């Protein structure tokens, strides 16, 4: 029972088939890897992407260069909705097939979708507030996010 | 080659077994993209032997990092070679010199913020000459196992995919060699048995309306990862000892057997007969012996794709002095700085 | 064949806290997905298919639409049998069979099920 | 690498790792601090309820986005339910008051 | 008895074929083949007797003999 | 020079195919149209009301239905 | 078009009530229950709501007054 | 209870203290 | 040059027996072949060579309207007496640089 | 919905009130047909069904029968998500 | 197909001329049977006659002749 | 009218045999495994209709086949 | 043997269909359900056995053709 609850406080933790101590009921709550800090204070998140950043010195301060493929994947439900609403797809499965085929009008829908939809750009060590900032996306034919030089 | 090196490039190139180095001096007798044959000089010839050396070059194979390992001959026909000379150039080697990158005409100047923090501005001629292009062979395995509902199959009959999607697959359900595939195409067509689907209402009705039948097999075909686009350069089939081989497995096996005989027969012709024939029966038995696979897995098909990554913004470049950099823009040749002679950087 | 079964018999299950080569924060349980989950596209497609069946059955005569809603469990309890439908329509079983066949034929019409076949 | 929706982790109903399981980006604790320092409470709430963990919330959000109703019904994240069942699996009674 | 002739001929031909071949053909474990045969051969022999397997071929042989006689 | 001059000049200026299956009319209509080899709509419009009525088993209401459905689908005879 | 919100923040203040009132009004437009009060310039309902706030046509007080009067006239 | 949710939280208190 | 079709070759990551250059190197060589066509905008040239020696641009079968600017351009080498290279090179007129990737826009029934 | 979170000690009566049954055996899975065992750590009667609205034994495979407990196996028919709560 | 459509139109035209009751009395079946055949089977019979009126291609004709010889040879 | 029905039925059965079971089954939407039963039921009835519709059918190819068969023997 | 197995299965199923599932059951000595389920379960397996056992019989259409030829010549 002690091992089940804590697998410590009893001199020697009991190990499994491998030589590694069994993870106890208490070990799944405490620590840097416990529920509180790995799953409750921070999380993995949908509608998110990541890519290398280039400069793009033509940008205005309020906008960022977003790759077209990245935008197409990040805004898929919005694209399905626009495809259904504008009559270009009868059902959601048909709209999915169009977005998979990347038909010419899917890109027009994607331009309409992100016209004034900001996206949050975040760099890995978020030391302060300005480590996350919202930008207006401008679609770029590439694979690297373009970041304004002043940010 | 490094236009500016330190003189240590030959040592690194040769000491690492990435090139083919002459074991014995002689005159090159036959050169080919795939092999070199040397007529050893009589001084280095042992009494009981034929003075012939055959170096078999490593053609396009995959490295631990999914790069291209390929050896090209660096000698011409009839050329004299001495012991320790480089006969083929391995990956990233030029005439026995370590050649990790490309020597490029670089200018140091700001140019409009397109190299702002560490960004790099590149000309379109750099892309046109394909001098930072790389080959990226990669494996993709389709394993058919023994499931409780029934064994998995690699048939070419795949529900819910049209005629065109199955055009790249042969009769046995495996993509052809040399076929240029795109992210999403089927490589190996596989189907798993299924049952007791438990269809919902307003779907039973739909199937009734369209007189369609729900398939008893679900599609588990190996498809190309989205984004990746290369050509199929190799296919390997591993069949369990008891299972019966398919058409493509038998076809591959015959190709390997003929290749084996060809290599052994050429070896005897270029150069002993007792070891030739004994090795042909061992090589033949090894080709058809049947593979010891994991338990349950019935048949494995490995497809090797060969991508070609050219260059683009976001790719990291570097010099040898710790100067990193990500390509930001690829410039037209008429936008680049140029000197009095009109040569752009 | 018993030899193969005995050899296939599952070995000791792998601990889900097994470190991956990095051994830092990658554990085996970080690579295992919930297989019994409905993808949001599948759920939305189910809702749209329910709506489409409703809007298509609407364009049917009263008794034919009722017969088709009964024969399949369409927004009701377990599906009824032809005999039960006769017990409720007070008509012969073969009559209900003919009615449902004709209703399905009418639903097969183009310009009446193009969206429904798009659902395939 | 990008992702709208995909596979989800087993014990915690959250997205998975990076680009080999088509998984999402970790919106870790310091990113939460940055959102808190801003006033972005709806951004934060949707980030840690409908985009990650609320099982019923994320399907409703997907549907609502599909028909152009950019509103959410946040709900309780599944990982907090896991934590409650794990503390209760010790001899500790932890419950929500004023049900 | 047509059924008994069919049973005899089928059993003889199956035995000549080989145990492993028959098991593979009918997808039955080699430990069950004797059971499968003893149970199912009479049923299928009776079935083929009803279906008149080979009777069309017998009449075809008769027609071939007659045509040979005419020519 | 020609390319530059051209750009500088730019600067200096400053249904019928649908078969009978798409009619979904009374079986009277479908049968009479199939009899007369009127299978596609594209061949139906070229007919005329007075000639169509001459068809046997085709009277006032059958022609009314065919014409009104054609009108409802933006089609007419001629 | 929209780059900065400094006139809307000015007209409402607190930089947080602006978000809430703009969200209320943008949802009003998004659902088929309301129409823009400023000439639509191909903007999204969020930007349209911000542009209405800047003009002074929308406040938290205006919105609740309109909601109340719509409730009262629903009686008819 | 900090930013754009502060108002919401205050409103909750308005309903809790009754 | 826009595309090539060598006799017993399936992809550029293979090797031809008796040829010293790899097929990929052969295509990189054919990329630099200077030529002009007067009449047509699209022509398929043919090159068939046998026997030891360099296979140069002078060995390309020539019609009246195609002119090989430098006939000494080396295409490959044959390193075996019983070795034959037979290819059909596709030359077409265009403007600028268009990579094959952007040339697979639709596959145009390729 | 909920205003505060209360934490306290757990009594045997409280722990039994949470419980939906007593795990009596250490068995988990049947090693041939991997269905849950009768009173083990993975038990359909105690913890709930393993497939949506499908009884373990196989006598009930419709949403219509929801809300009844079987007789050949005693397994309630409901959603599988209840496996995360029981 | 076109020949199938022509065949179907001819059959339906002749049915119209003869009379559904008259054809029912001639065929030994009821009127309703002819009327329902007009929609169920007549198209399929028409397609069958369309594919039959092509005749026998010489290659398959020889194939069938050889096989008929083989089956009729001792 | 019945004798003509039998004559046309024989001609049609011959034509079906020469065409091929796969083709006939595909043409009339009958499962191949059952096509033969179809011929027992609808070939005569259909034949009757052709006899009542004054349709004409001929069976030259069969005779041709006979000739060709004699060539092998 | 695969295509021979398919052919033999088709011929067997055709013979059962022509004779009748009810009549075939009555003659064999089982219930109609048993024939209906043998058609689904074992007839393919027995057919593969016959394909291996080499018991294939002449297709009935070619049988009719041979009969007709033997009548025309004689
Ligand atoms: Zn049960």
């Amino acid at each position: 029972v002690d091992a089940l609850l804590d697998n410590g406080r009893r001199g020697r933790a009991i190990t499994g088939s491998n030589k590694r101590p069994l993870k106890s009921l208490a070990d799944m709550i405490k620590g840097k890897q416990g529920r509180f800090r790995q799953n409750l204070l921070g999380k993995r998140v949908d509608y998110s992407g990541r890519s290398v950043i280039t400069v793009g010195p033509y940008l205005r301060l309020h906008q960022c260069g977003l790759p077209k493929k990245m935008a197409l994947e990040l805004f898929k439900p919005f694209i399905y909705g626009k495809l259904e609403l504008r009559g270009l797809a009868t059902t959601i499965k048909a709209a999915k097939k169009m977005v998979e085929r990347e038909e010419a009008v899917v890109w027009d829908i994607l331009d309409e979708v992100i016209r004034e939809h900001p996206v949050l750009l975040n760099r890995a060590p978020t030391l302060h507030r300005l480590g996350i900032q919202a930008f207006e996306p401008v679609l770029i034919e590439g694979k690297a996010i373009q970041l304004h030089p002043l940010v | 080659k490094p236009l500016v090196g330190t003189g240590m490039e030959r040592a690194v190139a040769v000491d690492s077994g990435v090139t083919a180095v002459a074991k014995r001096g002689g005159v090159v007798q036959y050169v080919d993209a795939s092999r070199i044959v040397i007529k050893v000089n009589e001084d280095e010839m042992y009494p009981g032997e034929a003075g012939i050396d055959i170096y078999n070059l490593t053609k396009y194979t995959r490295s631990n990092q999914n790069t291209c390992i390929n050896q090209m001959p660096c000698v011409s026909l009839g050329e004299p070679v001495e012991r320790g000379d480089v006969l083929a150039d391995g990956p990233s080697t030029d005439l026995g010199e370590l050649a990790l990158g490309q020597n490029m005409r670089v200018a140091f100047m700001p140019w409009n913020g397109y190299n702002f923090e560490d960004s790099i501005l590149v000309s379109e001629r750099v892309v046109q000459e394909d001098r930072f292009t790389t080959i990226h062979i990669q494996e993709l395995a389709c394993v058919s196992r023994d499931t409780k509902l029934g064994p998995e199959e690699i048939t070419a009959d795949i529900p819910n995919v049209g005629e065109a999607a199955l055009s790249k697959l042969d009769e046995s359900g495996i993509v052809y060699i040399g076929a240029e595939v795109t992210g999403g195409d089927i490589l190996v067509g596989k189907v798993t048995p299924k049952g007791e689907t438990q269809l919902t209402p307003e779907e039973k009705l739909l199937r009734a309306i369209f007189g369609e039948k729900a398939s008893d097999v679900k599609d588990s075909s190996l498809r190309v990862p989205n984004g990746v686009s290369g050509t199929v350069i190799d296919v390997q089939v591993f069949t369990r000892d008891g299972v019966e081989k398919d058409k493509r497995a038998l076809e591959i096996e015959e190709m390997q057997l003929k290749q084996a005989k060809k290599d052994l027969s050429e070896e005897l012709q270029i150069l002993l007969k007792h070891e030739f024939e004994k090795k042909l029966e061992a090589k033949r038995r090894k080709i058809t012996q049947g593979d010891d696979l994991a338990p349950g897995v019935l048949k494995i098909v490995k497809v090797y794709l060969a991508v070609k990554r050219r260059i683009q913004p976001g790719d990291k470049m570097a010099g040898r002095h710790g100067n990193k950099g990500v390509i930001s823009k690829i410039n037209p040749i008429e936008d680049m700085p140029y000197d009095e002679n009109g040569t752009p950087v | 064949d018993k030899i193969r079964k005995v050899l296939k018999i599952a070995k000791e299950p792998i601990s889900m806290e097994t470190p991956i080569g990095d051994d830092e924060d990658s554990h085996l349980g970080d690579f295992i997905e919930d297989t019994t989950l409905e993808l949001p596209l599948d759920s939305a497609t189910t809702e749209s298919l329910r709506a489409a069946t409703h809007d298509v059955l609407a364009g049917l005569t009263a008794r034919e639409a009722k017969v088709l809603r009964m024969r399949f469990g369409i927004d009701m309890n377990t599906d009824y049998t032809l005999e039960e439908v006769g017990k409720q329509f007070d008509v012969t079983r073969e009559r209900i069979r003919q009615i449902e066949a004709k209703a399905l034929r009418k639903l097969r019409h183009p310009s009446r099920s193009e969206v429904l076949r798009s659902f395939l | 690498h990008a992702r709208s929706t995909g596979s989800y982790s087993l014990v915690t109903q959250q997205p998975l790792g990076g680009k080999a399981q088509f998984g999402g980006q970790r919106f870790g604790e310091m990113e939460v601090w940055a959102l808190e320092a801003y006033g972005a409470a709806y951004t934060l709430q949707e980030m840690l309820t409908v985009k990650s963990d609320d099982v019923n919330g994320r399907t409703k959000m997907y549907k609502n986005i599909v028909d152009g109703n950019h509103q959410m019904e946040p709900g309780m994240p599944e990982s907090f339910n896991v934590l409650l069942k794990e503390i209760r699996s010790l001899g500790i009674n932890i419950e929500l008051e004023d049900e | 008895n047509e059924a008994l002739r069919i049973e005899s001929a089928l059993l003889n031909k199956i035995a000549m074929l080989g145990t492993e071949k028959t098991a593979e053909a009918v997808g039955v474990d080699k430990s069950q083949i004797s059971r499968w045969k003893r149970d199912w051969i009479p049923k299928f022999s009776m079935l083929l007797a009803v279906l008149e397997w080979g009777v069309v071929d017998d009449d075809m042989a008769r027609l071939a003999r007659q045509v040979a006689a005419i020519l | 020079a020609t390319i530059l001059a051209e750009q500088l000049e730019a600067f200096v200026d400053l249904i019928l195919l649908r078969p009978v299956d798409d009619l979904e009319l009374t079986v009277r209509s479908a049968n009479c149209l199939k009899a007369e080899a009127i299978h596609y709509i594209g061949d139906l419009v070229q007919r005329t009301e007075v000639e169509l009525l001459k068809t046997p088993n085709l009277g006032k209401k059958s022609l009314t239905e065919i014409k009104d459905v054609l009108a409802s689908r933006g089609l007419s005879l001629g | 078009a929209r780059v900065t919100v400094q006139d809307a923040v000015e007209k409402i203040g607190n930089r947080f009530d602006l978000v809430l009132v703009a969200a209320r009004r943008a949802r009003q437009m998004q659902v088929g229950g309301k129409d823009p009060l400023v000439p639509e310039e191909n903007d999204k309902t969020t930007v349209i709501a911000l542009r209405e706030i800047e003009e002074g046509l929308i406040n938290n007080q205006i919105l609740d007054v309109r909601e109340r009067q719509e409730q009262q006239e629903q009686e008819a | 209870p900090a930013g754009t949710g502060y108002a919401y939280h205050q409103d909750r208190m308005r309903r809790r203290a009754a | 040059v826009t595309e090539v079709e060598i006799d017993g070759v399936l992809h550029e990551y293979s090797t031809k027996e008796g040829v010293q250059e790899d097929i990929l190197e052969i295509l990189l060589n054919l990329k630099g072949l200077a030529v002009r066509v007067q009449g047509k905008d699209e022509v398929i040239l043919t090159l068939n060579k046998s026997g030891i020696g360099p296979v140069t641009a002078a060995d390309i079968t020539h019609d009246g309207d195609v002119e090989i600017v430098k006939p000494q351009h080396v295409i490959c080498h044959l390193t075996d007496e019983n070795a034959s290279i037979s290819m059909r090179i596709k030359v077409q007129r265009g403007r600028g640089y268009v990579p094959a990737s952007t040339r697979i826009h639709s596959e145009e029934d390729e | 919905e909920f205003d505060a979170i209360k934490i306290a000690l757990a009594s045997p009566d409280m722990i039994r009130s949470w419980s939906f049954g007593e795990v009596k055996k250490p068995e988990t899975i049947n090693y041939r047909t991997f269905k849950p065992e009768r009173d083990g750590l993975f038990c359909a009667r105690i913890f709930g069904p393993v497939k949506d609205y499908e009884c373990l034994c196989g006598k009930y495979k419709r949403l219509k029968h929801r809300g009844v407990i079987c007789e050949k196996c005693g397994v309630e028919v409901t959603q599988t998500k209840v496996r995360r709560e029981r």
